[PDB]
């Protein structure tokens, strides 16, 4: 606006020279949008006042106060509780008596210089009641009093009965304490001006009161005629001096700029009963961390009970987002909680407020931005979409309970190529918007205003009924999606979709594993999960019948000893994604046992999160990108099917098994009974783990042909497997450092010998002697391994390198120290002939069922 | 010179030139005249780089006179014709509004691509901070034209308004009155889906660029860090965080290179790369030819092989590098396309292309223990699509590349691990995935890049490296054969008179061999080819009877031992500082 302009270039560009600093007694004028203070000589006032006067009549906001000092014009700040919330009447002849009275309390203070004089009186009025609160200013401004003798002015107005009077039979009810006792004091508003939440006081009244000296009780009070004609801001200023209808008679001596939007964040902020905060503390401030400005927002919200804002500790001086916790829809449903049809209708008082004002700017030409713009504002709390791999914007849509779900996408995202529920919304319950702002426009039509402002609004009203309807177009709806497509994106959320390891996709909502025990949260989240499983739907832990049997039929019938626990801890951690421990287990034992029923239950509890049904071919595939990627995305890979009796796998199962795109782990392998997984390998892998089940008095086949089918069954199993997922934790983070057991390692150790090679070599062949002052070399140690290898195993030529480098990267590397000489010697250790007994000093290299858990 | 070479797309420059450099001081550009009218250079910066120096030093003028021919160009476009505005002048005002900001080319399909220039208030990724990045549809554009373009829109009816308040004849008046009534039906219009597409497909044409995807990360002085732009043309790191005209858009969301610090974290990478192996005068080569991974192509052409120990730093270091870069400079690279036959006898599948615009290959796992090195090597290390270079091979501590070969690669170097309590296997668990180690090593390397830019440009004109070399040779020795021979019988012998035939040369080669490792079939023709290209090409000339021969050596026989007059063929401060 160019008025608006023009103030802006004479306060940056002219006025700046004036700038006061904060407390400065020299300071007149404040601009508390800007949150100047500025000391105005009269010349440069009056400049002002003439640029404040345009903008006033133009209705541009403004908030300058004047200060009064010492020495300045009189004004009385009344604020009113009404009988009702309709305007007092104030008619002439009430403010005229109101004006007398007032006078007859300054004639009292002695204080009026004798002679002739012209006093202005001006009664600028609150422009509506608001809950019956009510207000007036009385501008006394050319009588210039010692504030001290304002003081007493208004001490004395305070209890005058007349006035009492007056206020009482304009439905006032508290006319005994109406009178600001700091009227006195106050920073004035200049008139054109108002506290950033209030509406500037209107004019509707001036008088002009003439007393005398020689003839004092002649005190004719004449009402003003052509206000209109004088600069008001200029007249009505208390400071002012230099005004053309009022003359001085002289008588013996924080920063807001919310810019109508995050007003609204004021309005669902103060609510919630959550002014003390003992758990949800850091889980508001962290909801604000996108926004940038945060500083008033928070200052405005935890700075009162008390608490000295936790002594402004600031969370450590505006501490960062760990990662994308929460944002505006966290305090979105911290409503709707606690008071639902008040949060209802602050949103739809929003929502009516942005289409008006985008019908108003355009006046009937409603088009597909402005209805994408509402309808973000209104559902941006369900919707998402991106770009993500073909350049094509899929959408996501957050799912509620009362929604008709798939089977079990309760409380997560899901997939759509064409948003439904958006273009059912659109047509439906944006209407109800359009019905309200045609009902607004109906009701400024029954306003008794002039006839340009009733064809304005008719012509306004006849464009919006054929732009009405046009929400109900299919083109137009799909103009609107496409539209609303760059207005609802996230940049992110396919980036981060199921990225982080502690969150799970369930039937009942998400299971989050972030600390020791489950949620199961059941609520509306921030997190960004797409994938489920609605197979798993835990019931939490139970110690029911169901479980009981699982945990019977399941566990309890293979033997183990000191109360085992490995072998289904290594079955648990499934659920989590990756950065794991990269054991790899071989059931290798057992020709009707658990084998087809645990390691098929723990997959088909889960789903499309960690199930891979990966074939023998990527362990058999002799040479060696697409083969494995069902386990990449995954976090758990199995081979059920008995394949073949015996062939040779090694493949590229050297870097499958350990990590090195994302680190993924848990593969449990288990052909048959057959010897089938085995081929000759040197890379001392500790990571391999092969298990034997000692079972082959009844087979149970109800629990190999129904009972998994039974998803009651399928709960008690996912809910044993996250019991004893944060078993593990709490006692042995990490599979590596929990406590040994003997029945696995000597199995794996069996199996390992069972390969033979290398294993046989350095346990029997060799014992560690540090007694031993013989220093055996690499070549004395492959010609005993070529010579044991032809007289115990099977004769065969040997190439000398292969061995080595062999013996060099063995179990033997701790004895092969790095001598000054440079030589893979060995050191502290002996080799043991034909039929050799060990030297002395050298070294060879209750089940309950009741309570069936937890171990030392 | 900076802002000449920006206008010297002007064809009248000089007027512009002596309007602003003939300026306190001045003195008529100090008697200089472009330095008496220097010669144009290649495309350098544009025009943005003045628009870019303005809004941080004097923001409010700019942003005034920048508004000003904004109003300037829409009052004209609307003034031309009548009231309605359609699809080229808002495309038109709105190049003028981001022509520094977005970007459109077409790349392979005949298809326009928009590159839009990112801010730090603006959602990124994680790392494209000022950056172009690829945008399907500038979505960003679509929410400017709605809502920004707005307020010029209401400038237009506001100057409209003002004009109609005004005291001149009923003739004026009825023609602003009808001016603003089709304007105003033509404001609405900026909010529709067609025209908004519209208008975007229109200024395809006008954001046009056509060197920008060709020349998009050309240049190799340039890195893409989460900071902004890394340029290494000059001796200091340059670390741009602001607007340029640099082109590139892939980037690396860890380097975040801050100079080189002295903190706990770089101190700690420092004491753990080395000091477990044994150096000899502070031996450094290794992490040496580990650095220049920043630079695209067009170096040197060396390879490294760490096949050497168990459980050292063997995986730390090479995936420590390769989580430092990104799609900058990483590829896993399996081995079997170097390994186990050519695998499907195609070149065309990865290889070159895989690596293309890459500067750091590597090869980690392990087919057994052996099979193959050959294959196609030889034809990817030379230089000839483009050529670039940086592969470090390291395995497993299996000797798995070991076939023939005598084509006398001096570009190939060996290197194995010295050094191999417990293990502590955790600085490979969870010690590389700290974003500070990261950005530490990205801060050492390219300390010691420009480490490489001061003393030694160029790894052959270095100091020289035993370790590397010997360990290299004893790889040469690994192939030994004809490498053999020549260490062996063949002698440097000047003062000899003696001159040895190509037949002579083959049959003592033939002798030794058979009389050192076994006996086979000899081709006499074969093996003169094999040994003239050997370290032996010095030592033959041309005779005068067009034939070759071997002069100033001699050929050693059974137990013969040397002939006199004749030859074969730690500092106390830290290990970083000078050397």
């Amino acid at each position: 606006l160019a008025e608006v302009q023009a103030l802006e270039t004479l306060l940056t560009r002219e006025l700046s020279v004036f700038l006061t600093e904060p407390g400065s007694k020299k300071t007149n004028i404040i601009n508390r949008i800007t949150g100047k203070t500025y000391a105005l000589p009269s010349t440069e006032l009056l400049r002002l006042y003439e640029h404040l006067e345009q903008c006033r009549k133009q209705g541009a906001l403004m908030y300058f106060l004047e200060r009064q000092g010492t020495y300045s014009g009189l004004m009385l700040d009344y604020d009113l509780k009404l009988n009702t919330n309709a305007v007092p009447p104030l008619e002439p002849p009430a403010l005229s008596r109101l004006c007398h009275r007032i006078f007859v309390h300054i004639k009292n203070s002695s204080v009026l210089p004798e002679g002739s004089h012209k006093i202005h009186f001006f009664f600028t009025l609150k422009p509506e009641v608001v809950q019956g609160k009510y207000g007036f200013h009385v501008l006394i401004p050319g009588l210039k009093l010692a504030a001290s003798t304002k003081k007493s002015i208004i001490g004395s107005l305070q209890h005058d009965a007349t006035v009492q009077k007056i206020l009482h039979e304009q439905g006032v009810t508290n006319p005994e304490s109406c009178l600001d006792p700091h009227s006195a004091s106050v920073p004035s508003l200049l008139y054109g001006s108002s506290k950033l939440n209030h509406k500037p006081y209107q004019l509707k009244t001036g008088f002009e009161l003439v007393f005398d000296s020689s003839d004092p009780d002649y005190i004719p009070i004449h009402q003003i005629k052509n206000l209109e004609s004088y600069n008001l801001v200029s007249e009505l200023s208390l400071t002012n001096e230099q005004g053309s209808l009022v003359r001085p008679v002289y008588c013996a001596a924080m920063l807001h700029d919310p810019e109508a939007r995050y007003l609204h964040k004021i309005l669902n902020l103060l609510p919630p009963e959550y002014y003390v905060e003992y758990p949800l503390w850091s889980n508001v401030v962290f909801a604000l961390a996108n926004t940038s400005a945060n500083y008033r927002p928070l200052a405005e919200w935890f700075s009162q009970t008390g608490g000295k804002e936790k002594l402004e500790k600031l969370w450590n001086d505006a501490s960062h987002h760990t990662e994308k916790k929460i944002t505006k829809r966290s305090i979105m449903y911290w409503a709707h909680k606690h008071a639902p049809q008040q949060y209802k209708e602050i949103v739809e008082q929003g929502y009516f407020s942005i289409l008006a004002e985008y019908v108003y700017s355009y006046n009937g030409m409603l088009e597909h931005y402005m209805i994408a713009k509402v309808i973000y504002a209104m559902m941006g709390n369900k919707f998402v979409v991106d770009v993500d791999s073909n350049g094509k914007y899929v959408w996501f849509e957050f799912v509620l309970p009362g929604q008709p779900m798939n089977q079990g996408e309760i409380w997560k995202w899901r997939k759509e190529v064409n948003p439904d529920e958006l273009h059912i919304y659109i047509s439906e319950n944006f209407s109800r918007v359009m019905d309200r702002i045609t009902e607004h426009i109906k009701y400024h039509l029954s306003q008794p205003h002039e006839s340009n402002i009733l064809n304005y609004y008719k012509k306004l009203l006849k464009a919006f009924e054929r732009s009405k309807s046009k929400i109900f177009n299919d083109s137009f709806k799909k103009g609107v999606i496409r539209q609303a497509e760059f207005l609802f994106r996230q940049r992110s959320f396919i980036q981060t979709l199921d990225t982080n390891p502690h969150l799970l996709g369930v039937g009942n909502g998400v299971l989050s594993i972030e600390t020791i025990p489950a949620k199961l949260i059941n609520h509306f989240h921030e997190h960004p999960i797409h994938q489920y499983t609605h197979i798993c739907y835990v019931p939490f832990n139970p110690e029911n019948p169901w479980t009981k049997l699982l945990l019977n039929a399941l566990q309890d019938i293979i033997p183990e000893l000191d109360a085992r626990l490995w072998i289904m801890f290594y079955l648990s951690t499934a659920i989590f994604r990756g950065l794991k421990e990269a054991l790899m287990l071989l059931w290798l034992g057992g020709g009707c046992n658990g084998k087809t029923f645990l390691m098929r239950l723990v997959a088909m509890v889960l789903g499309d999160h960690y199930a891979s049904k990966l074939n023998i071919s990527l362990l058999t595939s002799c040479r060696e990108n697409s083969a494995f990627m069902r386990l990449k995305g995954r976090g758990y890979g199995y081979f059920e099917e008995t394949n073949k009796s015996e062939v040779l796998n090694t493949s590229r199962l050297k870097e499958m098994v350990n990590p090195g795109f994302q680190m993924t782990a848990t593969m449990v392998a288990a052909s048959n009974y057959n010897f089938i997984i085995d081929t000759t390998d040197h890379g001392t892998w500790r990571r391999l783990r092969h298990y034997r089940s000692k079972v082959k008095k009844k087979e149970d086949p109800r629990f190999i042909h129904e009972y998994i089918m039974d998803p009651d069954c399928q709960n008690a199993f996912f809910s044993i497997l996250v019991y004893f997922w944060e078993k593990l934790q709490k006692e042995y983070n990490g599979q590596i450092k929990k406590v040994f057991c003997p029945t696995i390692e000597s199995e794996t150790e069996a199996y390992r010998k069972s390969q033979d090679t290398l294993h046989r070599f350095i346990t029997e062949r060799v014992v560690e002697s540090p007694s031993a002052e013989t220093v055996y070399n690499l070549s004395e140690v492959v010609t005993a391994y070529a010579e044991w290898y032809n007289t115990n195993i099977n004769v065969k030529r040997h190439i000398a390198l292969e061995l080595s480098q062999e013996l060099e990267n063995s179990v033997l590397e701790k004895y092969l120290q790095w001598s000054p000489n440079k030589t893979r010697i060995l050191k502290g250790c002996r080799i043991l002939h034909k039929f050799e007994t060990l030297q002395p000093g050298e070294s060879y290299i209750c089940e309950p069922k009741n309570k069936w858990w937890e171990w030392s | 010179s900076n802002v000449v070479f920006a206008l010297a797309n002007t064809s009248a420059n000089y007027r512009p030139l002596a309007e602003w450099f003939s300026q306190t001081g001045g003195k008529e550009k100090l008697e200089k005249l472009w330095n008496d009218a220097s010669h144009h250079t290649e495309k350098k910066i544009t025009k943005r780089s003045i628009m870019y120096w303005a809004h941080k030093h004097a923001p409010q003028q700019y942003k005034e006179i920048v508004e000003q021919g904004y109003f300037s160009i829409l009052a004209e476009y609307v003034y031309s014709y009548n009231g309605m505005l359609e699809h080229y002048m808002i495309a038109k005002v709105i190049y003028a509004m981001m022509g520094n900001k977005f970007v459109v080319d077409v790349d392979s399909n005949g298809k326009y691509v928009w590159f839009e220039f990112v801010l730090p208030g603006q959602p990124m990724n994680q790392g494209e901070i000022w950056k172009w990045r690829k945008e399907v549809n500038p979505d960003e554009l679509h929410i400017y034209i709605s809502e920004n373009f707005s307020r010029v829109m209401d400038r237009i009816t506001e100057h409209i308004k003002y004009h109609l308040s005004q005291p001149h004849e009923s003739n004026i008046l009825n023609y602003y009155k009808k001016l603003l009534k089709a304007f105003e039906r033509s404001k609405s219009k900026i909010f529709n889906d067609s025209f908004k597409k519209g208008v975007i497909r229109q200024a395809e044409f006008l954001f046009r660029q056509r060197s920008f995807i060709q020349t998009l990360d050309t240049n190799p002085h340039l890195l893409g860090v989460g900071n902004g732009v890394l340029s290494i043309e000059t001796i200091p790191a340059k670390l741009i965080n602001h607007f340029h005209e640099h082109p590139i858009h892939q980037y690396t969301h860890i380097c975040y290179v801050p100079f080189n610090p002295e903190n706990p974290w770089t101190k700690l990478l420092l004491n753990a790369l080395q000091d477990i192996i044994p150096e000899l005068d502070a031996r450094l080569w290794i992490m040496f030819y580990l650095s220049t991974a920043i630079f695209r192509g067009l170096k040197e052409a060396l390879m490294l092989l760490w096949l050497g120990g168990g459980c050292n730093g063997k995986t730390f270091l090479m995936r420590l590098v390769a989580m430092v870069l990104g799609d900058h400079y990483a590829s896993k690279l399996n081995i079997s396309l170097l390994t186990s036959c050519r695998e499907t006898a195609e070149k065309p599948n990865s290889a070159f292309m895989r690596l293309k615009g890459r500067g750091y290959g590597y090869f980690e796992e392990t087919n057994k223990s052996e099979v193959l090195n050959t294959s196609r090597l030889k034809e990817m290390v030379n230089p000839g699509f483009q050529m670039t270079a940086t592969m470090v091979a390291a395995s497993n501590y299996n000797f798995i590349i070991d076939t023939t070969d005598h084509g006398t690669w001096r570009r190939l170097r060996h290197y194995r691990s010295k050094v191999k309590k417990k293990e502590d296997p955790r600085f490979i668990h969870e010690y590389i995935m700290d974003p500070d180690c990261q950005n530490a090593f990205f801060s050492i390397l390219v300390y010691f890049w420009e480490k490489l830019q001061k003393e030694y440009n160029g790894q052959i004109k270095k100091v020289f490296c035993p370790t590397i070399e010997s360990e290299t040779e004893a790889y040469r020795k690994s192939q030994d054969t004809l490498h053999r021979f020549i260490t062996e019988r063949v002698v440097e012998s000047p003062s000899a008179e003696t001159v040895y035939n190509l037949s002579e040369v083959v049959t003592a080669y033939a002798e030794w061999y058979n009389t050192n490792i076994n006996v086979k079939r000899h081709i006499a023709l074969e093996l003169s080819q094999e040994l003239e290209n050997s370290v032996l090409e010095k030592y033959l000339q041309w005779s005068p009877n067009k034939t070759r021969i071997l002069k100033g050596c001699r050929i050693l026989h059974k137990f013969e031992t040397l002939q006199p007059g004749e030859s074969y063929i730690e500092p106390k401060n830290k290990w970083w500082e000078w050397s």
